[PDB]
RNA sequence: CCGACUUACCAACCCGAUGCAAACUGCGAAUACCGGAGAAUGUUAUCACGGGAGACACACGGCGGGUGCUAACGUCCGUCGUGAAGAGGGAAACAACCCAGACCGCCAGCUAAGGUCCCAAAGUCAUGGUUAAGUGGGAAACGAUGUGGGAAGGCCCAGAC
RNA sequence: UCCUCCUAAAGAGUAACGGAGGAGCACGAAGGUUGGCUAAUCCUGGUCGGACAUCAGGAGGUUAGUGCAAUGGCAUAAGCC
RNA sequence: GCUCAACGGAUAAAAGGUACUCCGGGGAUAACAGGCUGAUACCGCCCAAGAGUUCAUAUCGACGGCGGUGUUUGGCACCU
RNA sequence: UGCCUGGCGGCCGUAGCGCGGUGGUCCCACCUGACCCCAUGCCGAACUCAGAAGUGAAACGCCGUAGCGCCGAUGGUAGUGUGGGGUCUCCCCAUGCGAGAGUAGGGAACUGCCAGGCA
């Protein structure tokens, strides 16, 4: 009772371009909080761990790695 | 009266009670009191139904209680309007689904347990039945 | 010693098994590793009574499917949550 | 493990050259021999490899596994690589400190036309 | 190849917005309306989606 | 003094078994959403720019919930439907529930929900069972040789109740 | 007014005087880069020294750590020199 | 250069009494009564530890459970 | 062409842990010495240099082993989209999707490009 009723604005995170979509260079793919999806081929990683395209093509999600970590990669097709 | 000590969160959502129970077998003991209905069964109806059957078997035999409340149920006071915060916790209930084996006991002849479990089933809101250990 | 008659199941699923269990029959399967599993249907009242014997879970039973006899052992069982009934019996090809 | 620490010492440097897509010249060093091979950006197939275990290199060398022997194989890998048209490589380290035999392995190869 | 006849037997008053578009895809307009469509794994997927309003004399 | 004998005791960590969790997850659907291709259907149903508005008091019902007492024709959200702004038939009467969306006329026919003994249109219809209570045509724990069906069990013509 | 989790119904968003906690800063290194390193907690042995200081081996493995609340993350360390 | 923190910030600059009161509106919103609900209250029942010298049910009845009426204190704000 | 050893990957526990055995011609590891290039918030222990006396003990690779880790059916169960129904704070019917846990079982990897030794 009382001493509550506070919350913050939703940050609108999540995947913006799902698999198989054609992106242009520099377009945000996922907005993250940690690094849930790591940077694969032809994608970057901003200071918020935002994954952005680096050369236009089709997005592709992968599970490469000894630790089974999700990698987002782009094929220039 | 059964009640958790040092629980993570003081007040809990109401939630719903759908499905069939998990502990449907007599494992620790030999004869059990299996629930047939549905509905929350509080912490005083457990002790009131326990004394009734640790006394109908004198004091001999083992008795197992296979439920625990761990669910705080609040209650708004009297003459208080609605809103202005969730009410304070008053008692603890254990959600029961049809199939839960509530009590079981061992070390007694069957006809003594079948009567002791009858004097405990009269203190419980939900319907109950007498079930016996099976080979599986 | 118990010999139980059974028949193969024409259709399988959820609505095709609750349809059986409303006709006093319940499904069961026989699997033995090196052979294809055999899903069968069999009566309820004739096997719920016979399971009351403690020996049902210790000896090598016999199932008569399409004339031939299969020697099996009761591996597992599923019971109704609050009724003296059955839902499934797992038979291993002993 | 004295080798698992080294293999995880060079992982960050190794995995950047996979991301850059640049041909790398990995180096392996032992208390007796020293190897050096050129590995394509693919990372699964090699192009040029020179080492101190070959009879055509160790036969005119006093002792394999010292600075002047490293300069003998650093010269070799640079001639083979330039012969097939590879000129722009990057130097891997494999966890060895760039101070001793590896430095002379890199310095000699650098002096023979290789660019890194 | 072989055409298929679909007739609507129920109203589309309170149906979900997805079942109102499926009728538009099939081309049915009112109760008792009959249309002759081409048989196809995509057309037969329309019928299954609204297989409580339409009745097919295949 | 060391502990030297002891204790009808409490008891952490682990081991086997049994449960619970919106703020637990070594698992994990159905749907929903995003993108690509392809038929068919729809008077472009889509988007962009411009002229004119109204509206920002919503209600009930189904499903997922928070609050409440899993109380309210209570209150706050998500999605669908209806009323608002929709007449007609049904639920006796009954904005919201079920069927169904009225351009006009006809002393023409077929149906939906719901019904066919009279009020009041249509089966005092056909075959087989159940109920003796006016149950049908309000309500629980619990109690009982009411009655139909089913699988077994015990004793019994060396004679059972 | 701002931040974090749940309610929020597995894309985004989503209310109540619903359930729980925080902020109005810090840092000239606590930033850049290069080189190097791996924790908690238990066992044994040991001088003061004890259940817990420091030392040596073993298990364990990130159950530690992150300037500050919570969530996501982190070994190629985003943790420690 | 602003706890313009009432934090999209009415002024650089601001508290109260009115039962002596007044105007425009609202059953969009309270007091009375009605309405829906029945937490609470009143009435009844179920199991029976026990009291009753013996003896649970002559009379009461613990720890618990299930309902009825719409008589109380309330909840909601549908009518005025 | 086969066997063994070294480097770099694909692949990620059916691939890892434990237990037993086995390998030194070459490769590898331990190893000798340290004034020197270089380093210890002390210590050549680690890093580094100069080499070969010795060993395969430790480590590593290889072979066997299920004692763990791990993978995992078929059948049934739960849940759920759409449409109906009930004595509708919970369920049933038609139809489509269909887990989790568990059972039978599988299992101590597979593979590519180079460079050495041996046959
Ligand atoms: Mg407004
Ligand atoms: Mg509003
Ligand atoms: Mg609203
Ligand atoms: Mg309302
Ligand atoms: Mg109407
Ligand atoms: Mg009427
Ligand atoms: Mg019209
Ligand atoms: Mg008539
Ligand atoms: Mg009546
Ligand atoms: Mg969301
Ligand atoms: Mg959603
Ligand atoms: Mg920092
Ligand atoms: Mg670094
Ligand atoms: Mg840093
Ligand atoms: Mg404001
Ligand atoms: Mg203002
Ligand atoms: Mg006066
Ligand atoms: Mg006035
Ligand atoms: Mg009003
Ligand atoms: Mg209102």
């Amino acid at each position: 009772s009382t001493r509550n009723g506070r919350d913050s604005e939703a940050k609108r995170l999540g995947v913006k371009r799902f698999g198989g979509e054609s992106v242009l260079a520099g377009s945000i793919i996922v907005r993250q909080r940690g690094t849930k999806f790591h940077a694969g081929a032809n994608v970057g990683c901003g200071r918020d761990h935002t994954l952005f395209a680096k050369a236009d093509g089709k997005v592709k999600f992968e599970v490469k790695g000894p630790k089974n970590r999700k990698f987002i990669s782009i094929e220039a097709e | 009266m059964l009640q958790p000590k040092r629980t993570k969160f003081r007040k809990m959502h109401k939630g719903r009670n759908r499905g069939l129970a998990q502990g449907t077998d007599v494992s620790f003991g030999s004869f059990g009191l299996k629930a047939v209905g549905r509905g929350r069964l509080t912490a005083r109806q457990i002790e009131a139904a326990r004394r009734a059957m640790t006394r109908a078997v004198k004091r001999q035999g083992k008795i197992w209680i296979r439920v625990f409340p761990d669910k705080p149920i609040t209650e708004k006071p009297l003459a208080v309007r609605m809103g202005k915060g969730k009410g304070n916790v008053e008692y603890w209930v254990a959600l029961i689904q049809p199939g839960k084996v509530l009590y079981e006991m061992d070390g007694v002849p069957e006809e003594l347990a079948r009567e002791a479990f009858k004097l405990a089933a009269a203190k419980l809101p939900i319907k109950t039945t007498f079930v016996t250990k099976t080979v599986m | 010693m118990f010999t139980i008659n059974a028949e193969v199941r024409k259709e399988q699923g959820k609505g095709a098994s609750r349809r059986l269990r409303a006709a006093n029959k319940f499904p069961a399967i026989i699997y033995g590793g090196k052979e294809a599993p055999l899903a069968i249907e069999l009566d309820h009242d004739k096997v719920m009574n016979m399971q009351a014997k403690a020996e049902f879970y210790s000896e090598v039973l016999t199932i008569v499917v399409d004339g031939k006899e299969i020697k099996v052992k009761a591996q597992d069982v599923q019971r109704h949550p609050y009724k003296p009934k059955l839902q499934h019996i797992d038979f291993v090809r002993a | 493990d004295k080798k698992s620490a080294r293999i995880r010492r060079a992982t960050r440097a190794r995995r950047k050259l996979q991301e850059l897509g640049a041909t790398r010249l990995v180096v392996h060093r032992t208390p007796r021999h020293i190897y050096a091979q050129v590995i394509a950006p693919n990372g699964s197939e090699v192009l040029v490899a020179a080492s101190t275990v070959e009879k055509a290199i160790a036969e005119q060398l006093k002792y394999t596994g010292n600075k002047d022997a490293a300069a003998a194989v650093g010269k070799a890998v640079a001639e083979r690589a330039l012969e097939k048209g590879i000129k722009d490589v990057s130097f891997d380290r494999s966890g060895f400190q760039y101070h001793g035999r590896v430095q002379a392995l890199a310095d000699a190869a650098r002096e023979a036309g290789l660019q890194f | 190849a072989k055409t298929i006849k679909i007739t609507q037997t129920r109203s589309a008053i309170g149906r979900l917005p997805k079942h109102k578009a499926t009728l538009l895809g099939l081309g049915l307009r009112r109760i008792g309306h009959t249309v002759e469509r081409e048989d196809t794994p995509a057309i037969r997927g329309m019928i299954n989606a609204v297989s409580f309003m339409v009745k097919v004399e295949e």
